[PDB]
């Protein structure tokens, strides 16, 4: 095992040449360190660990190092170099998987003084370096500062244009902290058994001496980064097409939008900002029922809906009101926004989303700049305009010159299903045949009596993640009594969930009291074990549950979405622009993979579901798992 | 007789580690190809003492005898 950092001109967009890298050998015990015409020597020094079957360690290297070295070969040395996914390791992945809960933590490290508040939540390699003591310094803020004080100011990232022998001795500082954060992550017995050195190991034997987790992190991660390079095919012209149509209607309404009212100050005010619409309503008589914790009343998409006044002209303004703030949110989100879609369209005519992989608490992925993970749906207003432009159809292909299919594949009722596995223990697979029998909503709603399956539907999601009683109630238009006898009579018709929390309960925990109207709720175990063994800090146990099932839910997917390449690969097709299809997004239980033709997405929804009961039969899942694939242009047809 | 010199061993081996590798079916596919199949294999096997019959297609008396005596 080889333990090394590198040092590149700029980000994976435009990075050109290569810097400077050093490799650490746990064999040699000594560092050597590279030049920038020492580029040539320091991938054939990669291939050396690849052909003895070690492994490779990076912090962030499966996101950025490992591409770019496959970037950087084919401009500068014209060779491929590529990495293989089993003998890399990202410690970075690591650190999301394994310390999680960590800040938490620094709470008390950050009081210390020891760890910056810059880096406070940061898994990077600086922010590690001071919690192991290691940092002598950061090539970051002595650069900036010294553009200030002796000369000539800076604008983003210009300490990487060129070499320098200081750039030489913090690229060796980068990776002393990143093997001694590999040593504190094997140093972990609950992931490393401590029978096993993993320093000095072959790559066969390190993934599979490790926790299950372990080997999916890394498999996930390498992943996801494909499907950023990937990125989602972008009809630029059409969103501008409707940023023309709701600024005008913006425009139009705010002119109209003045004409009902009608205002040392002067006057000028628009639909925005809590000074706005609290003005006008407390002057068409309108006495606000919810308030918020610092005392401003509530003015929400709920109550506006509700809101009634005696002047005809301002009650017929509300609704003109409650689309000038939706029409601002979706060009918030589009056009006027600072991570506006219109902003991230590549040079390629892609939007390349970002994608934090298991570094969050349990289960999903977090995506921003641009969060693809919360693109307006097809049922909401402008919505199906908005998804037509994340389309395969708006890439073509780059030799046949055909639009691009999209194949978009969901996991069917993920959620109650993983409920249905924890509790078929209890009643021997009764709950989860009720999900293959069908109509599980059918049933909820007889179980816990309610007047609809609508009515049953909602219940089931919020009663599962911890729900108040006055939200329960206000379902059929009650309160709390109406609530704790709805989730009373639902608890006696299913014991099997009921019992499902002796078992959580007695994994064991602790026991909680109440001081006065102050949940006091406390725990002796807060962590959960996952499907693949991982740890899962989750919460107090008033809920858990939730944690749980979107823990089971999510890592479920991410092996289907693993496994669904693998055979995709493993079937003969190719991934990437190039050959036959490209992971644009994944969404919780659902993905977006883009294809050459349409016949390649017919194996793609076939592999989708193969992978899934593969997935399933893996860990001996006690209910059935099943997906739905849709095929068609882009993303409004695909969901 | 009635079973493959495999699956004997099988028995034999998840019996040594006080185990059931006929149940547990993830974990018969992971102890193997991670390398506690092999550590166990050595460690009972190693000694040299264990023989067994390898056919399933119907020995005949004096074709058992032959190799019982073997």
């Amino acid at each position: 095992m080889i333990v090394s950092a590198i040092a590149a001109n700029a980000l994976l967009e435009s990075v050109t040449k290569f810097h400077c890298g050093v490799i650490y050998d746990y064999s040699t015990a000594e560092y050597v360190s590279y030049r920038p015409s020492d580029f040539g020597a320091y991938l054939d020094a990669l291939e050396a660990e690849v052909a003895r079957g070690g492994l490779i360690v990076f912090h962030n290297g499966h996101k950025y190092d490992v591409p770019a070295l496959t970037k950087l070969a084919k401009l500068q040395l014209n060779r491929e170099f590529h990495l293989p996914r089993e003998n890399c390791i990202d410690t970075l992945v690591l650190s999301r998987l394994i310390h999680s809960n960590l800040k938490d933590t620094d709470m008390g490290l950050l009081r210390s003084g020891k760890l910056p508040g810059k880096r406070f939540g940061s898994h990077a390699l600086e922010a590690w370096g001071y919690r192991l003591g290691e940092m002598k310094g950061e090539y970051k803020d002595d650069f900036k500062r010294m553009l200030e004080e002796q000369g000539e100011e800076y604008v983003d990232g210009m300490e990487w244009w060129n070499f320098n022998e200081e750039m030489m001795d913090y690229n060796v500082q980068d990776v002393v902290v990143t093997k001694a954060l590999l040593e504190k992550l094997l140093s972990d017995k609950h992931y490393f058994p401590p029978e096993i050195d993993f320093t000095d190991v072959g790559y066969t034997t390190f993934w599979s001496e490790s926790l299950e987790a372990v080997d999916i992190e890394h498999r996930a991660a390498w992943l996801l980064a494909k499907q950023e390079r990937n990125g989602f095919p972008f009809d630029t012209k059409a969103i501008e097409e409707l940023y023309v149509e709701l600024a005008a209607r913006r425009s139009e309404l705010l002119r109209k939008l003045t004409e009902t009212f009608g205002s040392v100050e002067h006057v000028v005010f628009n639909p925005s900002s809590r000074d706005h619409i609290q003005k006008k309503l407390q002057e068409a008589g309108w006495v606000p029922t919810k308030y918020t914790d610092k005392g401003a009343p509530v003015v929400d998409d709920e109550v506006l809906e509700g809101v009634r006044v005696d002047d005809p002209e301002k009650q017929a303004a509300i609704d003109l009101i409650k689309e000038y703030l939706m029409i601002q949110k979706r060009i918030g989100q589009s056009a006027e926004g600072d991570k506006a879609w219109l902003r991230y369209v590549a040079e390629d005519g892609k939007i390349h989303g970002s994608v934090n992989p298991n570094g969050a608490v349990t289960g999903r992925a977090t995506h921003a700049f641009p969060n693809l993970a919360q693109i307006p749906g097809v049922r909401s207003p402008y919505g199906e305009q908005c998804r037509a432009a994340f389309g395969a159809e708006h890439h073509l292909d780059g030799i046949t010159g055909k639009p691009w299919v999209q194949a978009g594949i969901d996991a069917s009722g993920l959620e109650l299903r993983c409920l249905a596995h924890f509790m078929a223990r209890f009643d021997n697979g009764e709950y989860a045949h009720e999900i293959l029998n069908g109509d599980i909503h059918t049933k909820n709603q007889i179980a816990a009596e309610l007047p609809t399956r609508d009515n049953a539907k909602t219940f089931i999601y919020g009663f599962l993640y911890g729900a108040g009683d006055e939200k329960i109630g206000q379902i059929v238009g009650a309160g709390k009594e109406r609530g704790k006898e709805l989730k009373k009579k639902f608890l006696e018709n299913t014991p099997a969930i009921a019992a499902l929390r002796e078992s959580i309960q007695q994994t064991l925990v602790e026991s909680s009291q109440w001081v006065a109207g102050e949940q006091q709720v406390k725990w002796k175990r807060r962590w959960i074990k996952g499907l693949d063994g991982r740890k899962v800090h989750v919460r107090s146990p008033h809920a858990a549950l939730n944690t749980l099932l979107q823990s089971a839910g999510a890592l479920i997917c991410k092996l289907w979405i693993i496994k669904t390449e693998e055979m995709l690969v493993e079937k003969g097709l190719k991934h990437g622009w190039d050959g036959d299809f490209a992971y644009m997004a994944w969404v919780h239980d659902e993905i977006q993979v883009g294809c050459r033709t349409e016949e390649i997405a017919q194996v793609v929804i076939e592999t989708a579901q193969e992978a899934m009961r593969w997935v399933g039969d893996h860990w001996n899942f006690r209910c059935l798992l099943d997906t739905e694939g849709k095929m068609g242009p882009n993303w409004a047809i695909c969901h | 007789l009635e079973e493959s010199v495999e699956e004997t061993a099988e028995d034999l081996i998840g019996l040594h580690n006080r185990v059931r590798l006929r149940q547990s079916d993830s974990l018969k596919r992971e102890i193997i190809e991670n390398g506690k199949f092999d550590q166990w294999f050595d460690e009972l096997f190693g000694n040299d003492t264990f023989h067994l019959y390898d056919s399933f297609a119907e020995a005949e008396t004096d074709r058992l005898l032959a190799k019982l005596a073997y």
